[PDB]
């Protein structure tokens, strides 16, 4: 499903994002934003045999099985499916993995461009939380 | 700057049938980022619920998590036999992560006085220059228990090391040794050596002594 | 299914360095983030650190310094090392998955500069061999052994109801035990009853005749 800017915040409140390791709620929904426009089913085909699934656009060579990926690691632990879901359980939880690495949110690419160091908490004023 | 993590009670005695809920307090807000683990005795920590209400399959239905911020609670609908032992609490939100204290899960039982026995230095031990005197309480229930030693009438702390028992596998209950050890010149130079026990049991201490001058 | 097992020396001198081993099977080493959890004395839990998929790592603050984590993909087994060891790093020590899914069983590691000693066996009987109620309890001090453990029995295990035999505790540097075995009146002295120490680590195996 396609989440409300505000709905998604609220929703990744719940799931606890907000300065998840060091991050403010406003990153989640900026990198949210850019990366599929809030909305749950969005995928991404590249050139390798890897797709980005969810939300958060999350790369199948690296975190999650889709069971028919060349070089599947599945970081993860879990099916490519489930990052697809109208729940974002399993989006929040991968990426939570992904950010504890590191680098951080850098592994989102549009992360980086579109928020790293801006006013993030402007994707999250004005919503009622 | 340290995340604390403040569990409680410190330990909850229940019977096989009820329910249970253990706390977990943070000393800031952590959201969801709240687990939940079990460690029986002799046995590594098991993951029981993830981000203070996620389910893990293959885990037992009676478990289950909530809360969030810095209040979180795990509930045991109706405790069963193999659920008994320790119950901590992780937090992943900020690094370093860290664990609260613990919470242990005990078996409920009727209470039970302890067996007090004391024995002197063996004649082997003074012939090496040293001297133990050793009490055993053993079988008792609850746990509380105060052990006070007694030297010529003095109360006696340093010498003193209790050991133990975990919950009795048997009968439920506990036993705990005490043991005073001098060397054989202080020993020899009094007279009254005594173990008491102060329980629940008894307003009155139970007391074992014996005399130098005597045996 | 993936199963971890810890491994490595343990026994460690101070100020020297403390070095364990985690094997991991069923999955390999760089397709997760494992970590290295180590349980005190007391149930104190501390969570030293954890090395991610890319190799890059997380130290625990109070340990930053003398720790490192670190891996190897041939082997697919990942190793933690701590430096300037203290009685302080006495502890059990857990590799186990980023995820808290799968543990090792855990390893116990000593920070000691004792040497191996062999315990000196003590019989417990009642002052004047005075026995009152209808049963009567003897015991057995085992005292200064290192390291642990020691096994200890009553007439070779023909006597085995009845008995409490509590943990070992550190006495200056060396451990010692106690046990306590328990019989009707009607048993003791009649029967002899007699307390079976073995040390393995020094080859030592006594008898104590209560």
């Amino acid at each position: 499903k396609v989440f409300g800017r505000c709905e998604l915040a609220a929703a990744m409140k719940r799931h606890g994002l907000d300065n998840y390791r060091g991050y403010s709620l406003g990153n989640w929904v900026c990198a949210a934003k850019f990366e599929s426009n809030f909305n749950t089913q969005a995928t991404n085909r590249n050139t390798d045999g890897s797709t980005d699934y969810g939300i958060l656009q999350i790369n199948s060579r690296w975190w999650c099985n889709d069971g028919r990926t060349p070089g599947s690691r599945n970081l993860c632990n879990i099916p490519c499916s489930a990052l697809l879901s109208s729940d974002i359980t399993a989006s929040v939880n991968c990426a939570k993995k992904i950010v504890s690495d590191g680098n951080g949110m850098n592994a989102w690419v549009a992360w980086r461009n579109r928020c790293k160091g801006t006013d993030v908490q402007a994707w999250i004023r004005g919503c009622r939380l | 700057m340290d995340i604390v993590l403040t569990q409680s009670p410190a330990t909850l005695s229940v019977t096989p049938g009820d329910s249970v809920s253990l706390s977990c307090r943070a000393s800031q807000s952590i959201s969801n980022n709240l687990h939940w683990y079990q460690q029986k005795s002799h046995e590594s920590p098991r993951l029981l619920i993830k981000y203070a209400s996620q389910s893990i399959s293959g885990i037992p239905s009676r478990f289950s998590g909530s809360g969030s911020g810095t209040d979180f609670t795990l509930s045991i609908n109706s405790v069963e036999t193999e659920d008994f032992g320790m119950y901590f609490c992780q937090q992943s939100n900020s690094w370093p992560y860290t664990f609260g204290g613990g919470t242990k899960l005990e078996i409920k039982r009727a209470d039970a006085a302890p067996t007090v026995s004391i024995f002197p230095p063996s004649s082997e031990q003074l012939t090496s220059g040293g001297a133990s005197v050793v009490c055993f309480l053993n079988n008792f229930y609850p746990k509380d228990i105060n052990v006070k030693w007694k030297i010529d009438g003095s109360e006696r702390q340093n010498g003193v090391l209790n050991s133990w028992t975990d919950q009795d596998s048997k009968d439920s209950t506990y036993s705990m040794s005490s043991t005073l050890t001098l060397t054989k010149d202080e020993y020899e130079r009094h007279n009254s050596y005594t173990c008491e026990a102060t329980h629940k049991t008894s307003t009155s201490p139970i007391v074992k002594s014996f005399n130098r001058n005597e045996c | 299914e993936v199963q971890l097992q810890e491994s490595g020396p343990s026994l460690v001198k101070p100020s020297q360095t403390l070095s364990l081993t985690c094997s991991v099977t069923g999955d390999s080493v760089t397709s997760d983030v494992w970590s290295w959890i180590r349980k005190f004395p007391g149930n104190k839990l501390e969570y030293m650190g954890y090395i991610s998929y890319s190799g890059s790592t997380y130290y625990h603050p109070s340990l930053k310094s003398r720790i490192s984590i670190t891996r190897d993909t041939s082997k697919n087994q990942y190793y933690l090392q701590l430096n300037s060891v203290t009685t302080e790093d006495t502890a059990t020590y857990y590799c186990a998955s980023w995820g808290g899914d799968v543990w090792g069983a855990g390893t116990t590691v000593t920070v000691s500069s004792a040497k191996t000693t062999a315990p000196s066996v003590y019989p417990l009987a009642p002052v004047c061999g005075d026995t009152t109620g209808s049963s009567v309890t003897l015991g057995c001090l085992v005292k200064g052994y290192f390291p642990e453990p020691v096994t200890l029995t009553w007439n070779s295990g023909s006597l085995s109801s009845g008995v409490h035999t509590f943990p070992a505790v550190l006495q200056s540097d060396l451990y010692t035990l106690s046990s306590s075995v328990t019989v009707t009146s009607s048993t003791w002295p009649s029967q002899s009853i007699t307390c079976n120490v073995a040390h393995p680590a020094s080859s030592t195996k006594v008898d104590k005749k209560i």
